[PDB]
């Protein structure tokens, strides 16, 4: 009735606009097949499943259709300003125009994929059939087609894809074109008043539970009438339908019943994650804000904890309240659905090209003596310690490990300390190193508590249940980990640590848990000397508090020791003054290495592998004879630390194929394993002075 | 004040103190008493009265108790020919009372 | 046509015109929010080719004006209210009414009878404007709330519309009408839903427990909730100390509606919710200074001599000290802050330490360091649990969702922390404040929440000499008890003596005996606008000087004193520009680095 | 004695004396109720002038128009105050051997917050 | 004990206990004059 639910019109026409959008999909210029016709039939041919829709290049089809006109209606703030129902009508769009066979669908190929071609075949029969009987009895020839469509019931659309469609917003370029879509937002900055848009976020990802099906539209089959009964799923839960609908079950007597096939069903990857403020955003007063986002189909297990990414999506409600005695109403305790994610802090080793991405490399390597120039483009915020860098390069490379076979691994990677004090900024390179590298993770002992490193077991929402959930080890690996104050963590962090040099390894026996997890974590640490400071009268090993049961796990230790020098101490003057002065430090001249291609650079680099010469092998060995003999004609303290036990031989060996591949190698040459020797001499012996 | 049994309001109580009011106050083996209830007893018998500040409820009740006493000597049967307070833990401001 | 329009309403706003038309200041108000607007609507539109809409209304105005109407809201907000804010809106749509709404009202008050505190409250004060004052605690997440829907009809084209009444709209009872949600139109036609044209509106609710400095000596709290929509969402956070003036509502059925004890849930609607300031909470400096406060700054900063006076400012009751005194000003400054491009920040504060034996005032100092700091907490010896920390509060609190409890440190946050009996603080904290101070970020890994949250905290450390009154005669170590980083972390380590002399005595005697029989008001003022306005940044007049000063520091003094580290260089950076801070100078100066120099000499000397 | 309370003594009046454990947040009864049907449109009012915790009184059942379609109106209807005070008997004396007893009371307006726990 | 010593030797000078423990920060207030009988050691010659 009017006058109840009364009608609105508005600027928005849907009747256009998807004839705009057929114009455009399937037919297209920029980028002699258009992009649109030949992804879709990368598609068609089975091989691509998520179809990604950009917003970009619908820029530019506006002023291609502009100028050059006649005036088509404005998609985008069409798309921006509502997102949901678009996703919907732009699928219907593409559904009708596709390339029609395409391909035979073999054997395998792929299951769900023959299902969805025999719906389709179905689909067809059931008309040719219908057709073929009505003009049987007879008494312009596309009325009778109407009338066949009209009367049949076959497989919506809906039901039969096979793929997804998302969106990605604009930034960038083309906000400047000038053309809003996305303006990273803190979660603060999100008001209750943009629900329904299509916006973009900067956040913590934090949780991200385990992905599991959930179903869109549920399959049964009656039996007796045949036919299947679909019905449409929402929210969290649903009642299973009984008795009947078939149309050949209604106003019979007796209505069959029907029981749902599992295979027949529609299924999405559903997993959902949270993100926090990413702590800078945050007001001076107050706490990050958490904010609950939604995962469905190819985008899933894109996302993992201690990640700061941009989520762009769909910004959707769903209906809750909290005690219902706390509800005025209708409230809707929201979420945001996720189209499309871009990480900062691109993630190594994973990566195929590798493709014209070799020329940002180049910029870097033809100048030469890369390693040199990245050492020194580590952290150069700070003055000094240019043989410190020199080795944070390698810790950030790592490699090679091994695998005997059998087998058993040997790390693998670098374990680095700093020691010395009060100043000297040891800790700013770990807040540069953990800033650098991806999946490095910062932490300090009280500070981070013993079950920080360790995971433990909590019941999860939602999906269930009682998973283990870690921290810091656990949280960060496959990348380095940082510690500070590494003195004061007391005992029960240690023998953790002590052990995680085993590698691959944290065995947790207590109560609920016997897992054993892997940590493949880097460990960086930085550390003061017994007080004050590194009293020259005490020797090494005492004035270090730690046990040799942990250094000899280490293979390289800075003693970073301060002593006085009128010369130097004006340079660092004049740095430390330079900067504040100025933000940017190195002039006159070098270039300092942009984290982002420098990332890439090591990204390239881990990819390599490289094997020892037998030259360089017979070097190794005999240098290392004069290392343990040396190390312990040392005999009784001062000097020390003894006894360069074999883990300082496999360390050297493991720096040597470290430094190989910045040369990118797998020659891994003597003026490689040399210049391993000489970091690892000029670590210590700087006591001397 | 402690949360009662199963579900329950809560209800106050007394220490054998308040509970033995102008009766007979029997304990033993004060020195194997932790220092939360030797407070209490110092408590009582100084001024002769309990104060509870907790929960919200606030009081003095009222302990006028003679308390009896069973006290074991540090060690042996007697531990030395040193003094009483010598020979036992007991501090002994505590004892003078 | 609703109801049709009443003569009792009728009159009520009409009646409610001349005021606002007198008090006239109102009038040009609202104008004035449009302007606002307008210009940002400008800004969107053109640049690349907003604010709240509820005037202040002070109650003192109508008592004069109208003493009926008056105890009118008072007594009856929910019959003089609506009319009211009709009246605001018809002006409001007057003002400017070509291009193309509630408007709230405030009420501001002169409260009140009607001024009462959450412990005394109801049932006569029931159902009446109410001014109601304390802690904001436990707050709540804030829900969007559904107001109006559309749809898309295929295949007939169209849209449609509904409204949602829920019970705390308007103020005044409604006989309610449930809307369902509407779907399935008829005709049969489905209907998909749209969003971002169905408007929401956001919602929040905080309870309100008395305040506990006013508290009374020991009893249970008892809290009243307050529902918060709108503009008015967020404003505060769980813990600040808060005045909330709005209706008192006894909204629902008590159970007499159901037939088959407790009854008549109550609440309150709105609606001004002041944050203010109360002794080591919630901000709040905040502060006004008008047209002549402003130019009294102005013409005072060009005098030469101002430092000293200034210095001199702080200490009525307090002899000498006055190295002491120039530096808490100098922490107040602070040498701004600097944020390295895709870098770490260099530490912007100062942080200090006293030390000297008892009777020296550290810990009398100390609190007129928090009188006129503009926030922060204290903190005294143990003190704790978590100093600044969140704790990373289990369990729940509520539905069982983890969330974080800032402990002080971080909710002192561009403030000043004081610590008193610095040295009996536990080690075990310390190696945490290692963490605030330099660092400058605190992290929690605990359990649990997993995140680096930030405390840039500004402190000031009174510890006790090691044994006895030894500190005067002792070595320059082994006299701290505290080593070691910690010694160092501290920019400035000042030490006093209580040693004994005739003279001293007598100077001493005369102004205690006075004491018992430039102004402190003016401080903080003067103390804000230098603040944000503005930062020195740096100059190459001082550079040379504060060189020269380091390198003559550590060569000399490592064979005189200790400790010396670079970190001494940042500091006589962050002493030249708060320094200059004071000057009010754009720029830093030789002559600022000179006085660095000094005061870093009579720590050391 | 609190510990000694016949059910013959229901309905009369009792005094006995111990002390409060607890006093409750405050509640609203209404006195005075101003009603409305709303399919009805008619207009009335319940006045109830005393009240134990019974339930005393509650909304009429007609103005079809019905099930009771009365609404209260919130703007006309006058409150008061209820306490819940919770006594116990002197922890003194005499269980000796038991979780000593306690009655529930209720107090209406002005004998409320006339007292702190722990007064005896 | 120690904990609440440190409590009362702030006190009685500033006649004000603050408390920043979790989310209450508050500063309230002492205005009590301590009257203290303390208990010396070994008698006599403590006066030695
Ligand atoms: N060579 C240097 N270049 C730049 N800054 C330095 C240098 N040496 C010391 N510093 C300063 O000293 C400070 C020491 O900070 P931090 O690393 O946190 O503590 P620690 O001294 O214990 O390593 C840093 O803030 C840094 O600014
Ligand atoms: N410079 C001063 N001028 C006047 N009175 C002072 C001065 N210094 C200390 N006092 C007196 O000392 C007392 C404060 O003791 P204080 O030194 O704060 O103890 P603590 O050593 O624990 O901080 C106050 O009563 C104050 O009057």
């Amino acid at each position: 009735m009017s006058a109840a639910l009364p009608s609105i019109q508005l600027p928005v026409d849907y009747n256009n606009l998807f004839n705009e959008i057929t114009d455009f999909l399937v037919t297209f210029k920029q980028d002699k097949g258009p992009k649109y016709m030949a992804m879709l039939q990368k598609v068609a041919n089975r091989e691509l499943n998520s179809v990604i829709i950009d917003l970009d290049d619908i820029l530019q089809y506006q002023n291609e259709k502009f100028l050059q006109g006649t005036q088509a209606d404005d998609l985008v703030s069409a798309i921006q300003q509502n997102a949901n129902h678009f996703t919907e009508l732009f699928c219907r769009a593409i559904d009708n125009n596709m390339p029609l066979p395409t391909k035979e669908i073999d054997y395998k190929d792929d299951v769900l994929d023959v299902i969805l071609n025999q719906r389709r075949l179905r689909n067809e029969r059931m008309l040719s059939d219908r057709t073929n009987e009505i003009r049987s009895e007879n008494l312009m020839n596309d009325a009778l087609r109407e009338v066949v469509e009209d009367e049949t019931e076959l497989f919506p659309p809906n039901l039969t894809r096979r793929y997804f469609l998302y969106f990605k917003p604009l930034s960038q370029n083309c906000a400047r074109r000038y053309r809003i879509s996305s303006k990273p937002l803190s979660v603060r900055q999100i008001k209750g008043d943009f629900l329904g848009q299509l916006i973009t976020v900067r956040g913590i990802i934090t949780r991200v539970s385990d992905v599991k099906p959930a179903v869109e539209v549920i399959a049964y089959t009656c039996d007796q009438c045949g036919y299947e009964v679909f019905q449409e799923v929402n929210s969290r839960t649903f009642t299973p339908l009984s008795e009947c609908t078939s149309e050949e079950c209604s106003q019979n007597q007796t209505k069959g019943q029907l029981f749902m096939s599992t295979r027949a069903s529609k299924f999405s990857a559903f997993q959902e994650c949270k993100i926090q403020e990413l702590s800078q955003q945050v007001p001076v007063g107050h706490i990050p804000r958490s904010l609950n986002i939604h995962v469905n189909g190819t985008l899933v297990r894109s996302l993992s904890p201690g990640d700061i990414v941009d989520v762009t999506g769909i910004f959707l409600p769903a209906p809750y309240t909290g005690f219902k005695a706390l509800k005025a109403g209708l409230l809707t305790e929201t979420y945001l659905e996720a189209q499309f994610v871009r990480q900062h802090k691109k993630k190594f080793a994973s990566f195929s090209l590798t493709s014209d991405v070799e020329e940002r490399v180049m910029e870097l390597i033809t100048s030469g003596d890369v390693y040199n120039r990245l050492a020194k483009s580590i952290a150069p915020e700070i003055y000094g310690n240019l043989d410190v860098k020199k080795a944070l390069l390698l810790l950030l490379v790592g490699g090679v490990d091994k695998r005997v076979g059998d087998g058993m691994k040997i790390r693998g990677d670098i374990n680095v300390c700093l020691m010395g004090d009060p100043g000297v900024a040891k800790s700013q390179l770990l807040k540069a190193i953990c800033k650098i590298s991806p999946r490095g993770v910062y932490t300090t002992g009280k500070g981070s508590s013993g079950v920080g490193l360790t995971a433990a077991v909590m019941k999860d929402p939602v999906t269930d249940e009682m998973i283990l959930e870690g921290g810091a080890l656990v949280l960060a690996d496959n990348g380095i980990c940082c510690i500070d104050e590494f003195d004061k963590m007391d005992e029960s962090d240690r023998t953790a640590i002590h052990e995680v040099m085993e590698q691959q390894t944290i065995s947790i026996s207590k109560a609920g848990i016997n897992t054993t997890l892997n940590a493949r974590t880097s460990i960086l640490a930085a550390a003061n000397p017994l007080y004050g400071r590194y009293n020259p009268r005490l020797s090494p090993l005492d004035n270090i508090n730690l046990p040799a049961a942990l250094l000899s796990r280490f293979d390289i230790l800075f003693l970073m020791l301060d002593i006085p020098s009128r010369d130097d101490d004006e340079k660092l003057a004049e740095h430390v003054t330079y900067v504040h002065m100025h933000n940017k430090q190195p002039d006159l001249d070098f270039t300092p290495v942009e984290p982002s291609k420098m990332r890439e650079y090591i990204a390239y680099a881990k990819t390599k592998r490289p094997v020892m010469s037998e030259a360089v092998n017979d070097y190794v060995v005999q240098a290392y004879i004069r290392l343990r003999q040396d190390s312990k004609r040392e005999m009784d303290s001062k000097f020390s630390f003894g006894q360069a036990t074999p883990r300082t031989l496999l360390g050297i060996i493991r720096l040597s194929q470290a430094l190989a591949k910045l040369r990118l190698a797998d020659m891994v040459d003597i003026d490689d394993v040399e210049e391993a020797l000489r970091l690892v001499r000029v670590s210590k012996e700087s006591l001397y002075q | 004040v402690r949360k009662d049994p199963i579900t329950k309001e809560w209800t106050l109580e007394g220490g054998a103190l308040v509970l033995a009011d102008k009766g007979v106050c029997l304990i033993d083996e004060f020195d194997k008493m932790n220092d939360q209830d030797r407070t209490s007893i110092h408590e009582a018998m100084e001024q002769q009265s309990i104060s509870i500040s907790k929960a919200g409820i606030v009081t003095t009740l009222q302990a006028r108790c003679s308390i009896i006493a069973a006290a074991n000597p540090n060690g042996g049967r007697y531990n030395s020919t040193l003094p009483l307070a010598q020979n036992v833990s007991l501090t002994e401001p505590i004892l003078s009372r | 046509t609703f109801f049709a329009p009443d003569a009792v309403f009728g009159d009520r706003v009409r009646r409610f015109q001349e005021f606002l038309d007198t008090f006239t200041s109102y009038r040009d108000s609202v104008r004035s929010i449009q302007v606002y607007n307008s210009n940002n609507a400008a800004n969107y539109n053109d640049d690349q080719d907003i604010l709240p809409h509820r005037i202040i209304i002070s109650l003192d105005d109508l008592r004069e004006f109208d003493r009926s109407f008056w105890s009118g809201i008072l007594v009856e907000p929910a019959y003089f209210i609506p009319p009211a804010e009709k009246a605001l809106t018809d002006l409001a749509d007057s003002m400017d009414d070509v291009p193309h709404h509630p408007w709230k009202l405030s009420f501001k008050g002169s409260f009140g009878a009607h001024a009462l505190s959450p412990r005394t409250l109801t049932a006569q004060h029931l159902n009446k404007l109410v001014s109601v004052e304390g802690i904001v605690t436990k707050t709540s997440l804030v829900r969007p709330k559904l107001i109006r829907s559309v749809h898309y009809a295929a295949k007939t084209g169209r849209f449609h519309y509904r409204d949602y009444t829920d019970a705390t709209t308007t103020l005044t009872t409604r006989i309610p009408t449930p809307a369902i949600y509407p779907t399935e139109d008829t005709e049969g036609n489905k209907l998909t839903t749209e969003y971002g044209y169905s408007t929401f509106i956001d919602h929040q609710r905080i309870t309100v427990q008395e305040m506990p400095e006013m508290a009374p000596a020991g009893q249970l709290p008892r809290s009243i909730d307050v529902i918060l929509d709108d503009d008015l969402v967020d404003k505060t956070k769980p813990g600040d100390r808060v005045n909330v003036v709005g209706v008192f509502k006894s909204l629902g059925a008590g159970g007499m509606n159901q037939s088959n004890l407790i009854g008549f849930k109550t609440l309150i609607l709105g609606n001004t919710v002041y944050p203010l300031h109360a002794r080591s909470t919630g901000v709040a400096a905040r502060q006004m200074l008008t047209d002549f406060d402003i130019r009294n700054i102005n013409k005072l900063s060009k005098k030469k001599d101002i430092f000293d006076i200034l210095s001199q400012s702080l200490a009525p009751s307090i002899y000498g000290h006055d190295h002491i005194k120039k530096a808490i000003l100098l922490m107040l400054m602070g040498g701004v802050e600097k944020n390295l491009e895709n870098g770490s920040h260099l530490r912007g504060d100062i942080n200090i330490l006293m030390v000297g034996d008892p009777s020296t005032a550290k810990s009398q100092l100390l609190r007129f360091v928090l009188n006129t700091a503009s926030l922060a907490i204290a903190t005294t010896g143990r003190g704790s649990s978590g100093v600044g920390l969140t704790a990373a509060v289990t369990t729940d609190r509520e539905t069982g969702e983890r969330r974080l409890e800032a402990g002080a440190m971080v909710l002192a946050d561009r403030g000043v922390v004081c610590i008193d009996e610095f040295d009996k603080m536990t080690d075990v904290d310390r190696v945490a404040i290692h963490e605030v101070m330099e660092q400058q970020t605190v992290t929690i890994a605990k359990a649990g929440i997993h995140t680096t949250l930030n405390a840039r905290c500004s402190v000031i450390a009174a510890a006790n000499p090691v044994f006895g009154q030894y500190d005067v005669n002792r070595d320059p170590h082994q006299n701290i008890a505290l080593p070691d980083s910690l010694l160092s972390r501290f920019d400035l380590l000042f030490v006093v003596t209580d040693d004994i002399n005739e003279i001293r005595d007598r100077s001493i005697s005369e102004h205690v005996l006075r004491t018992h029989r430039v102004t402190i008001p003016f401080l903080r003022k003067y103390v804000q606008y230098a603040k944000e306005r503005v930062i020195p940044q740096l100059t190459q007049e001082a550079i040379n000087v504060i060189v020269k000063n380091y390198t003559d520091l550590r060569n000399d003094d490592n064979t005189k004193k200790s400790p010396i580290t670079a970190r001494t260089l940042e500091t006589l950076i962050r002493l030249a520009t708060a320094h200059a801070k004071v000057r009010l100078s754009k720029t830093v100066n030789k002559v600022d680095a000179k006085v660095a120099a000094n005061l870093l000499r009579f720590a050391l000397l | 004695p609190l510990r000694d309370l016949d059910s013959e003594h229901v309905s009369k009046i009792v005094r006995l004396s111990g002390i409060i454990i607890s006093t409750s947040v405050l509640s609203s009864r209404a006195t005075y109720l101003s009603i409305m049907c709303r399919n009805c449109r008619h207009t009335t009012s319940i006045t109830i002038n005393n009240f134990n915790t019974g339930n005393t009184v509650s909304l009429p059942r007609s103005c079809n128009c019905g099930p009771d379609p009365y609404i209260i109106i919130h703007e006309s209807s006058k409150f008061i105050d209820q306490q819940f005070l919770k006594l116990q008997e002197i922890p003194e004396l005499v269980p000796v051997g038991e979780m000593p007893r306690n009655l529930t009371m209720t107090c209406d307006r002005y004998l409320t917050n006339k007292v702190i726990p722990g007064t005896r | 004990r120690d904990e609440d010593r440190v409590a009362i030797h702030e006190a009685m000078e500033q006649q004000t206990i603050s408390i920043a423990k979790a989310g209450i920060t508050t500063v309230l207030n002492s205005r009590t004059s301590v009257l203290a009988a303390a208990n010396p050691i070994y008698g006599r010659y403590d006066d030695l």
